[PDB]
């Protein structure tokens, strides 16, 4: 029944006791349920240390990743240049899928096509696909630039992309001039961070492996900022707004922040800003190139390294206090431009902000997870901000990176009681965050079935989710925010002390009970 | 805009195209007659997509796994193959169940295989039996395992019939070889039929020499609800007011045991004909049970399919039927009275999958609204044979719409509402037109049955008439 | 007793049985404490409507203010202006409350000083305290400016400031020509905002009523902007931020940004920034002056208008779209500056915004409070948004203002359910959240004992508090945020829907009860 | 430094000043001589404020309202005139209590009457009177009402103690009135005498002629204790644990029947002298009830407390006082071992009201830490005699001082940590100088006690030790 001026949907609808008893009855008669004993003493059991054990044996089964496949990255990176189409070659249910998880996150429209690959390309190959596919998505969309990734079925029958695009210019469906870089981007290799940099290096290779001649390194005085898999706006924005600040020469090579946030202003606009291929032409005449994200950029670092002849530098992502002051120190060293007042003066104050909050934060425990370069400068923050890191969980690291991790928490006294998982996934996590309980978790929209499952233990066994990372679809305009820099710094910060003085004000909300620590002030 | 001017805007659409993509699209699109009862005279549907185009579509495992087996609640599905497909598709569909998670209840969670390129170069087939015992070691609760095949099974020539078989034997358990790879067929449709084939094969059968069931002249099933956002209890609730007896629901909130004993009851009600008319037919043609369509949108939809329905059974059932209708009349017409002067008039067009694009129609008509274009997904001719007597003259259908073709007949069709998916509803609010995603109820709903009615009212005028599409333009342009 | 390794602080310290067991048997011994079961029926009784109704007849008890005393505001005005020196004529305990109350807002220092008048002056007057005070002040802290202020104290005794101040001069305890601006700031008319009048105009006065022979309206081509109290770091800056975009000349006058965020950089520096002696000269020769909050500023209008000649236009404070449309309007009308495409695209992108999130926020209930300009620019966003703004309480508003509010929610029918309350308390407002229950409360930190006592009544009649607005105590950082312009209603509209979606997600966590609705997607 | 460096630095700073400032600031600054016994040769005190030099001093207003007053959590305090004072001194100081508040308990709400001009022309007489009614029609489970005079109530000749009287009588109930108008003394000090001068004539005597409470010869009351993050609480534990009956608590989590009781009790154990000396002096005068100084700070301190303490009772309590201590030594001795290292020779300065500057220095010293300057806002000749013996030889003292000279000293002295208040931590932690607050604990405690000890330590730790401080400087210079 509905009341018409308070109408109900699903949630509080169901609980209506005509919906209840109805659901009671439904089970009763049909499901052959397991009894509610039961399913308590299995619940319970899945929190213990012996499920623990048992759950981190697993060599087949996985359950909850945190990560998804290649062509995911190859799209991101592809729209990050200026009228570029993502175009993936193989089936089209992958393009479905890659465009509703970025719509989901970034609440905006995503462009990307398929060349339709179906089972009759086994026998013969998805060269016909490729060449109407190609002809097909220039004439509707009008792109400048087609950046060509693959689905695993190509991969598996071993469609060669470069021979496929040389036949469909040879033959007439697009233009020879036409730019369609590419990228072999197989889903059972890595995940979707090795996708970006396989895109992006077959984008960097397309327009400048042949030109190398004319090439005179620091000639064009900037220097070439490569983003990585990057899902905050924020980011990019920060980058630039730094560098600009300086007055540094850049080229920021993938920018897809105009096309993820376009106004609605009564059009549509498919394509917006992006790096120009006349930045991918000239890049190898800058000074150098940074990778703002060095663990999941190796490919793209051995094709700078090698062709361009930039010395990249070693440097960490810009997260945190000091290797957000490492960053401005090399991009001072490499382009001769002073770290400007204005910088030193932001600096200071996210020092400022640290003081003022260091006794709500000091040892705080966290579970995270996320990308390794992500991961890694929110580890370097926490032990800054005097937290401990100590369940650390990155799905598609790899053990030189656990190495790194783990000597950046020998360095503090608050990494000592942290531990660094590769390969696990967040049913991995789930444990851990029952057998080791931490204060928080910091994560991605899935961590939200932890958080639930925690709660059902007790109160004061749920570990609250704060939501960083890739995918968050459960809050609004997330992906406006920032992590990197000061700026970024500034937003975790407070993100984090905010997280901690709501809990305190849940748990001493309690009239009479609790309440005597009810603060005014904290 | 009529019969002409739409034929002359398809025409102008079309333009862009190159030939071969020209003449195919041509035959996909069609200005509606609803004189017509043979739709191949009129549009072709149920064919490849073409490539570079940017289809809406997606793959047969979208339709075995997302659509079909994913909200059997009490199974464990496996994503098998590499990593994306289950990531994307976890919790993605809003196929409501009640039921402890990670406990007995297994919906919202991802399990898969993960394939690295040694599963890929020898194969998945003792990567998978480990697993199921990995999974009967964390999951003891679990009352079956399907196997969901991603692209790479069948091209790589594993045996997860084989893998089913022996280790269904092995533990006593149901496990159920998918064969849903996204390179079979054209779209989601294939990966209905695929997985209706795999329950009548693996599940359906089990309890045939059963006779324990205590049947009785009023049980039916629910065949073809996913129970989006709760549709299916919305639905069932009025079934049981009526006096029926739901011993199924076909799958939203669904258990392998209400599967199983669903070859026990006198009648299937068949809500989306497009997934499960399959499975219909197989239990008519084995077991004798008839099968009905019906549609539970609106009132005026809802109030037919409850008489027809209860017209099957006794003066017993029947009189319970027009007691519900009496019952819930007020509680309608109040809906209509608040909602339908916001709404009298407005234009909407649809773009939808296999059933909505028409089933929804008669809901837009309860509360004054017209629905000027319509189209399908991944629909078949049969589909459209339904939906021609249900849309207007002169309406625009179309087939596997291009994105191109979507943007372009929006903007000379002018609609007030568009309603359709998540990859189009940032476009056409860009454009400042109010959007209603009719997949996902835009995280609302039910919108099935009488109380799923007040819903779709309440929602479709919150955005229509909300005041941030006054405000798309600056002052100063 | 404690444990070495895990601390407790008094949460969760006294529920340790042996202190519960201690504070019982105090209790029960010497407190003679009313039955639990006769609280009980008080506390139920207290969120009735026949209370309410008691509780809207007072005429002589106020119980939990929503404003605070004039001098508050003269001194936040003056901290506004370069290397002044806030001082106020009067009794020290108010400086020392006056210090405090901002430092635990913007946690930072808060210079001020007194002149430390006691009972003796009650005979004499308070000249020797001026005279004294003001060489003091200038020859120890080392002001250029020292803005003057009074407490009630010196109000009431009756103290010439001009007098004395002139006296000072004469004796040469300060020098002629140093600037000593005064204002009357009795705390027994109006409230904070009125002292913030008061001391502006008095500014004002200073530096423009004996020169204004030599003034050209339109002159320096510039337009002044006054900002009013203002207690966002991010208000100052986003609209400097806005009109340096324009290309528009402007004087902020009044503009402690800098004073209110020092870098902590290992030095303290008692004066930043601010407005210039040289502007406050100038300032006549403006264009035209911009008034922010102008239901707080019609001393300051009265003066701009009769002495400067400036036609200052009639703008609500631009907070929300509509409001914030006409303010980049009328500064291009008045500079001939057009509005530039990153403005345009600014607010293009908050349209967007509204409408990814219009289905979550639509006929939300809000109970707020706050100053009338804020409340106002508040109350006119959320009908913008299609939220329902039902208890709009705003203790220190008049009957002027709240006839244009009235006006305001006339234009609306998300305006049908609301009603305006001045004169009136969050202890009538806690009346209002019991009997006519809205979602959200939007207000500062004294809201967090309402939310407190509804939760006591149950679950379900707890009112979650949003924390926008002065003060914000038992958060950190806060201060920095935005409410002004497209950047701020970007940030308000944020906040609000995933404060709206925080609340669900509670209310769906329940396994097996309400989970059926906790949506990884939303 | 020594005492010749300590001088010049003191002349150094008052260089700054005109001279009648100079001249009497000179007297307020000293360096400590541990063998001084009357401070009266070294150090002037409770004296005016000098103008314009920035004083940290309240007004006798907080001392009585926010510090002695408002802890009593079933009593109702009216801040009676302009709204200023009692919104700035609402829930400022964590004097924490158990209550349910706004029905039977008071503390951290602000009632207040308002003044406007009307009640400056015409008295605020008649406008207290209405509100008392108002009170208690609202909030009818209130024990007694408290008015709390600010500024303009004797400026402008009103009789506060008519209308208490008068009320009191009609309706039944103690109503104290309180002449605590700020422009009354130098400083919050004399807010206490007045307060507990108002306890005395209005409240204390209430029972004189009753006779049936049992008594116990164990009975004491901790007089002086506000419970500050529940210091009272931490410290009745143990006179508790020690076989003692605390009859009340004054003023922290304080009920009016407790205070009503005191008279009643063999022992007042004085912790803040400053505010409470004056009526355990007429406790003694009129009771015979005699009272002693006792400090809970750390466990050197807490140790000796409780000693001499049970000395003043028999051989059981004495008895009962060594299993107490026993009892906790393994818990601080752990502490000590797990801080002492981390904070061993570091130095602070510290800068309070009456109490602490010397109260808190044992603690400090049982971490090794040494405090190397100290100073109080309000204290007196007989605060600064307790004083000087506790300090180190050649240490820094200070009497009032101003923003200017604290600023100064430290530049100069160089202390690892700072402890004092909230208008001081932000400049000195932007100098680089870890800072705890030593009034309000930095929403911390409570530090009285064991249990307190091991949380002071946690914090001198957390903050002294943290690593923001090794980043205030830019790494390129
Ligand atoms: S049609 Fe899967 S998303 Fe793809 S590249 Fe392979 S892992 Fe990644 Fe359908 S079954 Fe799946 S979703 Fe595509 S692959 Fe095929
Ligand atoms: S010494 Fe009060 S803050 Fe003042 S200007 Fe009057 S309302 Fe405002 Fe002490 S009693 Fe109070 S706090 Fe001062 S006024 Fe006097
Ligand atoms: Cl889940
Ligand atoms: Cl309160
Ligand atoms: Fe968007
Ligand atoms: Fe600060």
């Amino acid at each position: 029944s509905q009341q018409v001026d308070k109408i109900k949907a699903s949630y509080p609808l169901f609980l209506d006791q005509d919906y209840k008893d109805m659901l009671a009855k439904k089970r009763d008669g049909f499901e052959e349920k397991y009894p509610q004993d039961k399913i308590d003493e299995v619940f319970q059991w899945t929190t213990t240390k012996e499920y623990q054990e048992l759950n981190f044996q697993r060599e087949a089964l996985t359950v909850n990743p945190a990560k998804a496949c290649q062509p995911l990255g190859a799209v991101l990176c592809a729209l990050g240049f200026e009228k570029t189409m993502p175009y993936v070659h193989g089936s089209q249910g992958c393009v479905a899928y890659f465009r509703s998880y970025f719509n989901r996150h970034f609440r905006e429209p995503v462009s990307c096509v398929s060349d339709s690959m179906t089972e009759d390309a086994a026998v013969f190959g998805g060269q016909q696909n490729m060449k109407d596919g190609l002809q097909n998505c220039k004439a509707t969309y009008k792109p400048d630039m087609i950046a060509v990734s693959t689905t695993c079925m190509a991969e598996v029958i071993g469609d060669d992309l470069n021979a496929f695009i040389n036949n469909s210019k040879k033959e007439g469906f697009i233009p020879d001039e036409f730019p369609v870089p590419f990228a072999h981007t197989p889903s059972f290799v890595g995940s979707h961070v090795t996708g970006w940099d396989n895109m992006f290096e077959g984008i960097a290779r397309y327009f400048t492996l042949k030109s190398m001649d004319d090439k005179v390194v620091g000639s064009n005085k900037k220097i070439n900022i490569v983003p990585g898999f990057e899902t905050y706006l924020g980011n990019f924005r920060v980058i630039k707004r730094m560098l600009s600040e300086m007055g540094v020469g850049y080229s920021l090579l993938s920018d897809p922040e105009e096309v993820l946030d376009t106004p609605a202003d009564g059009q549509f606009r498919m394509y917006a800003g992006g790096t120009t291929q006349e930045e991918m032409k000239d890049a190898p005449n800058a000074l150098n190139t940074v990778l703002l994200q060095p663990w999941h950029l190796e490919k793209t670092k051995k094709f700078v390294e090698g062709t361009w002849k930039h010395e990249v530098p070693k440097l960490n992502i810009p997260m945190g206090l000091d290797w957000t002051d490492e960053f401005l120190m090399k991009v001072s060293e490499i382009s001769g431009q002073p770290i400007p007042a204005s910088l030193t003066k932001e600096r200071g104050r996210l020092v400022d902000m640290m003081t003022d909050s260091h006794t709500w934060l000091h040892g705080k425990r966290f579970a995270l997870w996320g990308d390794p370069d992500f991961v890694m400068g929110l580890v370097k923050f926490l032990l800054e901000l005097g937290c401990e890191p100590v369940h650390i969980l990155c799905h598609n690291g790899n053990k030189r990176w656990k190495k790194a991790v783990d000597a950046i928490l020998a360095a503090s006294p608050y990494g000592k009681n942290a531990t660094v998982y590769i390969g696990k996934d967040l049913w991995h996590l789930r444990s851990l965050v029952f057998t080791d309980k931490p204060d928080f978790m910091i994560g991605n929209s899935y961590g939200k079935f932890i958080q639930r499952d925690t709660l059902h233990k007790g109160k004061e066994f749920e570990v609250p989710l704060i939501r960083i990372g890739f995918p968050i679809f459960d809050r609004h305009h997330l992906h406006r925010s920032t992590t990197l820099g000061y700026e970024g710094a500034m937003q975790i910060l407070t993100t984090l002390v905010n997280s901690i003085l709501e809990r305190l004000d849940e748990e001493t909300r309690g009239m009479q009970a609790t309440d005597y620590n009810h603060d005014l002030v904290r | 805009m009529s019969r002409e001017e739409v034929e002359s805007l398809i025409q102008e659409v079309l333009e862009v195209y190159p030939e071969k993509a020209r003449k195919d699209r041509n035959k996909h699109l069609a200005v509606n007659d609803p004189a017509v009862t043979q739709s191949k005279k009129c549009i072709i549907s149920n064919k490849k997509s073409q490539p570079g185009l940017m289809t809406i579509r997606g793959c047969a495992y979208a339709g075995s796994k997302g659509v079909v087996w994913g909200p059997i609640k009490d199974m464990i599905h496996i994503s098998h193959g590499p990593v994306g497909c289950g990531q994307y598709s976890r919790a993605g569909r809003r196929n409501y169940y009640i039921g402890t998670t990670g406990v007995n209840a297994f919906v919202t969670m991802n399990f898969t295989s993960d394939f690295q390129e040694k599963d890929i170069v020898f194969g998945g087939d003792k990567k998978l039996a480990k697993l199921i015992d990995e999974v009967e070691t964390l999951f003891p609760l679990n009352k079956g395992i399907s196997v969901q095949s991603e692209c790479p099974i069948g091209l790589i020539g594993d045996d997860i019939e084989s893998v089913s078989k022996v280790k269904g034997a092995e533990l006593s358990k149901t496990i159920v070889p998918v064969r849903c790879e996204g390179f079979r067929g054209v779209s989601q449709s294939l990966g209905h039929h695929i997985a209706n084939d795999a329950v009548r094969d693996w599940v359906l059968g089990k309890r045939d020499e059963d006779t324990t069931f205590a049947s009785t002249p009023y049980d039916v099933a629910i065949i073809g609800d996913y129970n989006i956002g709760g549709d299916a209890w919305s639905s069932r609730i009025l079934l049981e007011e009526m006096g029926l007896r739901c011993v199924a629901q076909w799958s939203g909130d669904g258990s392998i045991s209400e599967i199983e004993l669903t070859p026990k009851v006198k009648l299937n009600l068949v809500h989306c004909y497009r997934s499960m008319n399959y499975i219909s037919r197989h239990m008519e043609e084995k077991y004798g049970i008839p099968w009905m369509e019906y549609n539970f949108f609106g009132p005026t939809k809802t109030i037919e399919s409850l008489r027809a329905i209860a017209a099957k059974f006794d003066e017993s059932i029947q009189k319970k039927c027009e007691e519900v209708i009496a019952k819930y009349k007020p509680e309608w017409e109040a809906v209509v009275a608040k909602y339908r002067p916001r709404l009298e008039g407005k234009r909407v067009m649809l773009y939808i999958g296999g059933l909505r694009p028409r089933h929804v129609i008669g809901a837009y008509e309860d509360l004054g609204m017209e629905v000027v274009g319509t189209g399908y997904e991944f629909a078949h001719n049969d589909d459209y044979d339904r939906t021609m007597k249900e849309m207007g003259d002169s309406t625009l259908l179309y087939d596997d719409v291009t994105g191109y073709e979507f943007e372009e007949f929006v903007k000379r069709i002018k609609p007030d509402l568009i309603g359709s998916g998540i990859k189009e509803k940032f476009i056409f609010q860009k454009m400042g037109i109010p959007f209603r995603q009719m997949h996902s109820w835009d995280y609302s709903g039910p919108y099935h049955g009488f109380d799923g009615f007040a819903i779709f009212a309440r929602d479709m005028d919150m955005t229509l008439n909300n005041p941030c599409w006054k405000k798309l333009q600056a002052p100063w342009e």
